[PDB]
């Protein structure tokens, strides 16, 4: 491919979104524990949100 | 081509604005608020049929 | 906020690894991709801010400023790609790298959850603008423009940082998601008076306040126009972000202390409008108009009513766009005539009609023509200042005359009248120039249809 | 442009005064500066403080829209003294007489307006008569409170 | 509106105005006839002619150019230059 | 009942069509003044129809057809108030303007910028018709500044002549003083009546309203 | 360029602070500020003392 | 017919810029408005209904327009 | 459509059109022309779009938030529950703002539809608007641009002490 | 422009209508006041001594 | 006093200018032709009665009294010709006086629309640029030392040689473009 310099920023954005999606995993201290948004975990499910 | 102005510049705006006013503005409440028509003695309401009773005779002077 | 910082830090090698003739095209294309990507920040709720992580958050306030910043970078890149054609390629990449670093520090400034982080990168922004101002200018006074710009701002904030550290020893955390619930009222004492002064004076200098505005005209009549646009449009907004992030902690002592600041701002905005009425340079006139607009923003955030906050944010964004495009107009004129005198080149409507149209649109949007967002913000601030007291409207009313009187006059002597006979190098409209002017103008008109995205954090 | 092309400080002796006069390219005696009262004027020439409408309009000026030539030492307030601004044309009427006439006219008829306010005109009529206690309900008054029944009497 | 005029049209006009003047006899006039030399009038009569031409053509001639043009041919040349004839 | 609003908004949008027609041109337009004159004649007829309807019946309407924003309590929306006043004044202005564009076809035929001239006065007519039928005060302010700016442009039409520029700047100054009075009235109305619409202002009926009346007097001056 | 340089850049280097310049600067620099400060101040105390005692009519004032 | 000349500045560049602006905005505006009226005429705007018992909705199942939901 | 209680409108009373003179009026002819040329194709394209709507008919639901303990039962400097209390308070703030907005809409509609005698027949709407304006002014006014539930609770406390002092000093 | 035109219910502003459209529909059917001068419950507050 | 060629206005010129301005103000005073003719003949007879006065100082004082009564008895709004300065149409058509060098900036696709005009323009420009060195040679030897003493331009002294500094005075466009 002779257009390697034009796929730098989309690769960076993909990496940044992957890093952010890994970042909310460490912030699961109060998942399905808030006094206003709590609900029973449905069958065929494991988490309320990824 | 003689009547292209009276069709394109008039009729298409009428159809567009009537579609918009009939099925997007009248569905929203209190948008087209119209003053009620004045009611005079001796008239008759079409939607009810009740007649406003006749006004008392004039104490005439002329 | 890693989905926009990593694109910037990854575009940094892209402008370092680009070819000798495709730096501008690649940088403009990828910055416009980042500008489209930045629209995802508008996932806003009426109660909770979009808190991305521990050290990054963005409410309804900072998101329009971020969008303005990474929409402003490609406009700066187009506006500064003419006179740097004879400049060496390594220094061209240095200039583009400086602009990229300035954008990165700006986006990290508006989303910093901790106030210490916000301060640290808010004057990490000081290095690239100083470098650009001092190196890529066009006069001798740029050297002096590196002093008055610097030694003002730091002198306002080296107290402030200490005060911030004191809050770290008082509250225990300078995080803004915590301090909305741990805030205590400020008693009336001399110590709290000096804490208020230290927390206020840095962004008072950075607006600038009248009396402390001397760094603004001396740093604008000589800059490369990328520096002029970033200074006028987005760099002055750090004071507004400082107001709307700091004034939570400084209640209720702000109410019975900000009287001389409001007096200074009102009478100095009257003075600077009058100074605009008797100017000879385009750049100085636009800079003094910016001083008047930021004094109005100072009053708007100092009276602290919700209508005033809406008007302050709207006026900030609209004035940034208008001042950037006015500086683009002045740069086109200085490119064509190689001077900054207003009376030198007159009657350009006879020769340049589309630049005359852009001049007319700039002048109309400058004096707050409805229904533009400039009029929306200015009107909201007008009503809020009338709610603060009645007599203020008199102190507004004269200004609203004067802010029209120069705003057309600056147009008229530059566009209307008999053209100068001994000037003959007036080229027609380059497509790059008019594309930049339309890219400045069209969002300013478009935001009038949907103003609710730029109406502050409490719409 | 160099260090002796831009204007300098106040010239004191005749020799530096002549050097400043030939810097602006004018007459040596006609070049006279502002008094050094500390306002920071400098060696700039003092024009006789007239407007620019007074210039010759039929003369072939270098700048026709400004009636200004090339190399002339211009006014300290050229921006103030354009045609589109304050004008010092010789009026056919005296200025003090104009101010006196305008002030006397305005004050006289303002006083007459206030005098007519004190003593107004009217018609030889009585008050208008309205039914139902001068339209108490139609004025917006509450119906739960019964008004005082006032009637209008024929004559 | 305002049709262009040729040089012979303004020449007919200027000789008409000269012939309608009592001081000019209608026989001795020419394009190059000097007012003080060929006809021997005064300066006041020259300014009278200048005013007549100003009122006839409906525009103002400056006083220096009023006193500089000294023959009917000079008047024709100045009028033809100011109206820019033969377009 | 339904012919009313449709035909009136057709009058407005038919007036605003030729501006978009001249803004998207790729060629020199063949008889653009004839286009504007024919459009305004049809608009005059289309606006004369509800005049006959109202003088037969006596109907008054409010058309709040497009929402704009809701800030705190206040709500602003694109509302047209058509009563005896505005909807009676509109056909008279349309007739006068139609005659004036025909006379301008006669008069300004020797100017190469005739299309820009017609576009400018059509824009002035658009913002004036916005002014007359405005319901809330903000739309009336929009029309006010629109007619002011169009007056400034059409006075400084001949931009070479400096007397026109001075007259235009003088008119701008006096109109801005009037706008100072109008904005003071606006601010008092908002701060004491919590509204900008005419219906709420008329219903609340303030007593000590000397200050807004003085501001409106200054605006009219 | 000579006039534009003499208008701005040649004011301070030929300025000497004497009685006239300092008096004019003090008259036109701190005078109107003090005047507006006092006017707005006494307006604020009058409005506040009217509103704490309930005399100010704030029946419909809910937007601020 | 005495067809004279009027000297005017070159309007080719301004006309070319305006043509380029209009073409480049229409090149995406026409497909965007065509797609918008196609989803508004065929896919269909949603309808208001109350929440059923025992069935939670998705985070995107609270809005009206299909484009907003997407 | 819309609910008729939240936007109440009186029934329409239109008098009978009976001609007095013999001259016909063009309004009936133009109404017939409008019904023929304009209303019929508009109804045709409307039945087209609603028939295309009927094939794919999915629903969207109104989001509802359960009641949370308010700011009064929050331990001081414990953000984990005053965050929820502030969240609920901001949602109720928006709801109350829209309530005053809908009352203003009712008042404007009454004043327009009652004609020239609106000063008497819109007394009920004026009383409701005055009551809701006084309620909003007591509940939310003078909070400042940095409003929070703590400031609203402190203002409510100060108003309660003022009312209790007025009761005690006039008992 | 297409993104911000069809942005999904900015700050739940339209939602702020709908629940309000419910709420008055409640309290106009049971004789309750529209809004009350007390933002919170006046019986669940310990008034300080005077 | 201020002239392109002279530095002092002779008393005869001042008398003539007074006569012109006073008679124009008289015409602006009385509108009708018969009254204007009668009073113009009266003013001409007055200037003729004071024409035979060869004393310089007496004509000096008579001019001073005459100017004083002329300013004392002038109309506030004298009639000004529509093309004269101060008129209703002064510099109105100046918005279409585009200079010729804008034709330099034309696109080559439009320069072929008028081929003969552009060929004539380039040959005129060639004529001007070869005559430039000849005319600066003409001024460089005819001008006195220390620059010219008067602004009157010299003519062309040779057949075939163009007039010196001829371009920008002859290049101004028509007053009705
Ligand atoms: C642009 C140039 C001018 C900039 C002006 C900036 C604002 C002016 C005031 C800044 C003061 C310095 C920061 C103080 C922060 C205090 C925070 C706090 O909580 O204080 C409470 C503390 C209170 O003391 P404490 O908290 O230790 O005591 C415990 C509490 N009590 C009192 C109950 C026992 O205040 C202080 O300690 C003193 C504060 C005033 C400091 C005065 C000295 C500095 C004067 C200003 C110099 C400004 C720069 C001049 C040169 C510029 C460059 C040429
Ligand atoms: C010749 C071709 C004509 C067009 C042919 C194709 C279209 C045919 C007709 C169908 C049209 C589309 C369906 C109906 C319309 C859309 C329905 C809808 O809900 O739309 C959403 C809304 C309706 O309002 P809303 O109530 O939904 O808005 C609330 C919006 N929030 C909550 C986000 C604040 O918008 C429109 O309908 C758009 C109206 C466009 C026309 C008005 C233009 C105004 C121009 C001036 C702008 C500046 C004014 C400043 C001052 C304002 C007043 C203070
Ligand atoms: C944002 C902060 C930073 C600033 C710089 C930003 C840089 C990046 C810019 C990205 C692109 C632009 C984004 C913002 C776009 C804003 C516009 C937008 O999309 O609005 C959405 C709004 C959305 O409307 P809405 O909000 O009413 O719709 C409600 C939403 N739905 C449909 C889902 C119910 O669009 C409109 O309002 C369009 C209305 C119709 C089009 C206009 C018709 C009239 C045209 C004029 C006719 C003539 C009038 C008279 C003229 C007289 C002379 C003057």
């Amino acid at each position: 491919r002779d257009h390697w310099i034009h796929v730098l920023v989309p690769v960076g954005f993909v990496f940044g979104y992957y890093l952010d999606r890994k970042n909310d995993e460490k912030l699961a201290a109060f998942r399905n524990k808030s006094l206003l948004y709590k609900r029973e975990l449905k069958p065929q499910e494991e988490v309320t949100w990824k | 081509r003689h009547s292209i102005f009276a069709f394109t510049h008039v009729l298409i705006p009428v159809w567009i604005i009537h579609y918009y006013l009939k099925y997007h503005v009248t569905t929203k409440p209190y948008t087209i608020v119209e003053k009620k028509p004045r009611i005079f003695p001796g008239d008759t309401i079409l939607e009810t049929g009740e007649v406003i009773p006749p006004m008392k005779e004039f104490p005439d002077q002329h | 906020m890693l989905k926009y910082i990593i694109p910037t830090m990854m575009l940094m090698p892209l402008t370092w690894l680009s070819k000798n003739s495709m730096i501008w095209i690649n940088t403009t294309l990828h910055s416009l991709l980042i500008s489209l990507t930045s629209l995802l920040l508008l996932n806003q709720f009426g109660d909770n801010s979009l808190n991305f992580s521990l050290t990054f958050f963005s409410d309804s306030l900072s998101t329009p400023l971020l969008i303005l910043t990474m929409w402003l970078l490609p406009l700066m890149l187009m506006a500064s790609q003419h006179h740097l054609s004879k400049e060496n390629l390594a220094r061209k990449k240095l200039f583009i790298s400086m602009l990229i670093l300035l954008q990165l520090f700006l986006i990290m400034t508006f989303t910093a959850t901790e106030l210490i982080f916000f301060y640290i990168m808010f004057e990490a922004t000081l290095v690239p603008t100083l470098i650009i101002i001092t190196r890529w200018g066009n006069q001798t006074e740029r050297l002096n423009a590196g002093l008055y710009f610097l030694f003002y701002t730091l002198a306002g904030s080296l107290p402030l940082l200490v005060a911030l550290i004191y809050i770290q020893n008082t509250m225990g955390s300078l995080n803004f998601l915590i301090l909305q619930y741990w805030v205590q009222p400020m008693p009336n004492s001399w110590s709290n008076t000096f804490m208020w002064l230290a927390c206020m004076m840095a962004f008072m200098v950075k607006m600038p306040l009248y009396g402390l505005h001397l760094w603004l005209p001396k740093a604008h009549v000589e800059a490369p126009i990328a520096g002029s646009m970033v200074l006028a449009a987005i760099l002055l907004k750090l004071g507004g972000y400082g107001m709307m992030r700091i004034t939570l902690l400084l209640n209720p002592i702000t109410d019975f202390m900000a009287y001389p600041f409001i007096m200074l701002s009102l009478w100095g905005m009257i003075m600077t409008s009058s100074i605009c009425l008797r100017q000879t340079d385009l750049k100085s006139l636009i800079a003094y108009s910016s001083v008047s607009h930021m004094a109005l923003v100072i009053v708007a955030i100092l009276i602290q009513t919700p209508w005033s906050y809406m008007g302050a944010t709207a006026l900030m964004i609209a004035h940034g766009l208008t001042s950037s495009m006015l500086f683009c107009l002045a740069n086109s004129n200085y490119e064509r005539v190689h001077s900054r005198t207003m009376i030198l080149a007159r009657g350009l409507q006879t020769l340049l009609p589309l630049m005359a149209a852009w001049w007319l649109l700039a002048s109309l949007t400058n004096l707050a023509l409805p229904p533009s967002i400039n009029l929306i913000g200015e009107l909201f601030v007008v009503m809020s200042t009338f709610s603060w007291s009645n007599i203020t409207i008199i102190l507004m009313g004269l200004n609203m005359v004067i802010t029209a009187l120069y705003s057309l006059y600056m147009l008229i002597t530059t566009q209307r009248g008999k053209h100068t006979h001994h000037i003959n190098n007036i080229l027609p409209s380059f497509t790059r120039e008019n594309a930049l002017m339309s890219l400045h103008m069209l969002p300013l008109l478009l935001l009038s249809l949907n103003p609710k995205i730029i109406l502050g954090p409490l719409y | 442009i160099t260090k002796d092309m831009l204007p300098g400080p106040y010239p004191k002796t005749p020799e530096e005064r002549a050097a400043a006069a030939k810097k602006y390219n004018m007459r040596v005696e006609d070049y006279e500066p502002y008094p050094d009262d500390g306002m920071g004027y400098g060696d700039y020439p003092k024009l006789p403080d007239r407007s620019q409408q007074e210039r010759d309009p039929w003369y072939d000026w270098d700048h026709p829209d400004l009636r200004l030539n090339w190399g002339e030492p211009m006014h300290w307030d050229l921006d103030m003294y354009i045609r589109n601004r304050v004008d010092t044309s010789p009026t056919p009427v005296n200025w003090n007489l104009m101010c006196k006439h305008l002030f006397g006219f305005v004050a006289f008829m303002l006083f007459m307006f206030w005098v007519g306010e004190t003593y107004p005109t009217y018609q030889p009529v009585g008050p208008k008569q309205y039914p139902y206690n001068n339209l108490y309900l139609e004025r917006g008054g509450d119906p739960n409170k019964e008004p005082e029944p006032v009637v209008h009497y024929e004559i | 509106d305002a049709p262009p005029l040729t040089l012979e049209g303004i020449k007919d006009r200027v000789l008409y105005v000269l012939k309608l003047y009592d001081k000019i006899d209608p026989e001795k006039l020419s394009v190059n006839s000097h007012f003080m030399k060929d006809l021997g009038l005064d300066s006041l009569d020259q300014v009278e002619i200048i005013m007549a031409m100003e009122d006839e053509f409906g525009f103002e001639i400056p006083d220096i150019d009023a006193e500089k043009l000294m023959c009917p041919q000079e008047i024709v040349d100045y009028i033809a230059d100011k109206k820019d004839v033969y377009e | 009942m339904n012919l009313f609003s449709s035909l009136t908004l057709v009058t407005l949008i038919l007036l605003t069509m030729p501006i978009a027609a001249i803004n998207f041109n790729t060629h020199k337009f063949t008889n653009y003044p004839l286009y504007v004159k024919t459009t305004i004649s049809c608009a005059f007829i289309t606006s004369m129809i509800p005049t006959m309807m109202f003088i037969h019946t006596g109907q008054e309407m409010i058309i709040s057809n497009w929402h704009w924003l809701t800030i705190q309590t206040l709500k602003l929306s694109l509302s047209f108030k058509m009563d005896f006043f505005s909807m009676m004044f509109v056909p008279v202005a349309l007739f006068v303007t139609w005659s004036i564009m025909e006379f301008s076809m006669w008069y300004m035929h020797s100017d190469p910028n005739i299309n820009q001239f017609f576009k400018y006065l059509l824009l002035f007519l658009i913002t004036m018709l916005i002014l007359v039928t405005a319901n809330n005060l903000f739309q009336l302010f929009i029309g006010w500044e629109g007619v002011g700016i169009m007056s400034f442009l059409l006075i400084g039409w001949w931009y070479g002549r400096t007397d026109a520029n001075t007259a235009a700047l003088q008119a701008i100054l006096y109109n801005r003083i009037g706008d100072i009075g109008f904005i003071l009235a606006m601010a008092w109305f908002l701060i004491n009546l919590n509204t900008w619409d005419l219906q709420q202002i008329f219903m609340l009926n303030p007593n000590d309203s000397n200050l807004p009346l003085m501001g409106l007097i200054l605006a009219a001056t | 360029i000579r006039w534009t340089c003499a208008r701005s850049a040649n004011v301070y280097p030929n300025f000497r602070p004497n009685t006239k310049t300092s008096l004019l600067g003090a008259l036109f620099g701190i005078g109107p500020l003090i005047f507006w400060y006092y006017v707005f101040k006494t307006d604020r105390d009058r409005k506040e003392k009217l509103i704490q005692e309930g005399k100010l009519d704030r029946t419909f004032n809910i937007s601020y | 017919g005495k067809r004279l000349f009027i000297i005017k500045p070159s309007g080719f560049y301004d006309k070319r810029f305006l043509k380029l602006l209009r073409f480049y905005i229409l090149l995406t505006g026409i497909p965007v408005v065509i797609g918008i009226t196609l989803i508004n005429v065929f896919i269909g705007e949603a309808e208001l209904a109350e929440i059923p018992e025992g069935y939670v909705p998705e985070h995107w199942e609270y809005f009206k327009h299909p484009i907003s939901r997407w | 459509s819309w609910d008729k209680d939240v936007y109440p409108e009186p029934p329409r009373r239109t008098p009978a059109p009976s001609p007095q003179t013999s001259l016909p009026n063009p309004i009936t002819y133009l109404t017939k022309a409008f019904d023929l040329l304009v209303d019929r194709p508009v109804t045709l394209v409307r039945e087209f779009i609603e028939r295309q709507h009927a094939k794919n008919k999915y629903y969207y639901y109104h989001r509802e938030f359960r009641r949370v303990p308010d700011i009064t039962e929050c331990h001081e400097k414990d953000v984990l529950c005053m965050f929820e209390a502030e969240m609920q308070w901001k949602r109720d703030y928006k709801v109350d703002q829209e309530i005053v907005n809908i009352i203003q809409e009712r008042l404007k509609a009454c004043q327009q539809r009652e004609g020239e005698s609106h000063r008497q027949n819109c007394a009920k709407e004026l009383q409701q608007f005055t009551q809701v304006v006084k309620a909003y002014q007591d509940r939310y006014h003078d909070l400042g641009a940095h409003y929070s539930a703590r400031k609203c609770l402190a203002k409510q406390k100060q108003r309660m002490l003022a009312e209790r002092k007025a009761t005690k000093e006039a008992a | 422009s297409t993104f911000v035109a069809y942005l999904p219910d900015y700050r739940m502003q339209e939602w702020a209508r709908r629940e309000a459209e419910r709420l008055v529909k409640y309290r106009e059917a049971h004789g309750l006041p529209l809004m009350e001068s007390n933002c919170f419950d006046p019986s669940k507050i310990q008034l300080p001594e005077d | 006093a201020f002239l392109p060629s002279a530095a002092y206005l002779t008393h005869q010129q001042k008398v003539l200018q007074l006569y012109k301005r006073a008679l124009r103000h008289l015409e602006s005073r009385c509108v009708h032709r018969d009254k204007y003719r009668y009073f113009a003949c009266l003013l001409r007879a007055r200037f003729d009665e004071h024409k035979n006065e060869k004393d310089m100082v007496k004509a000096t004082q008579l001019l001073r009294e005459a100017e004083k009564e002329f300013w004392h008895g002038q109309h506030p709004q004298p009639y000004i010709f529509p093309e004269s300065p101060g008129g209703t149409s002064y510099e109105r058509y100046e918005c279409y006086k585009v200079p010729e060098w804008c034709l330099d900036d034309w696109h080559p696709s439009e320069k072929a629309m008028y081929p003969d005009y552009f060929a004539k323009r380039e040959q005129w420009k060639k004529l001007r640029r070869e005559s430039w060195e000849r005319e600066v040679k003409q001024l460089q030897e005819e001008t006195p030392v220390g620059g010219p003493r008067t602004e009157a331009l010299p003519p062309a002294r040779k057949q075939g040689d163009l007039p010196p500094l001829w371009w920008h005075i002859v290049t101004r466009p028509r007053e009705r473009p």
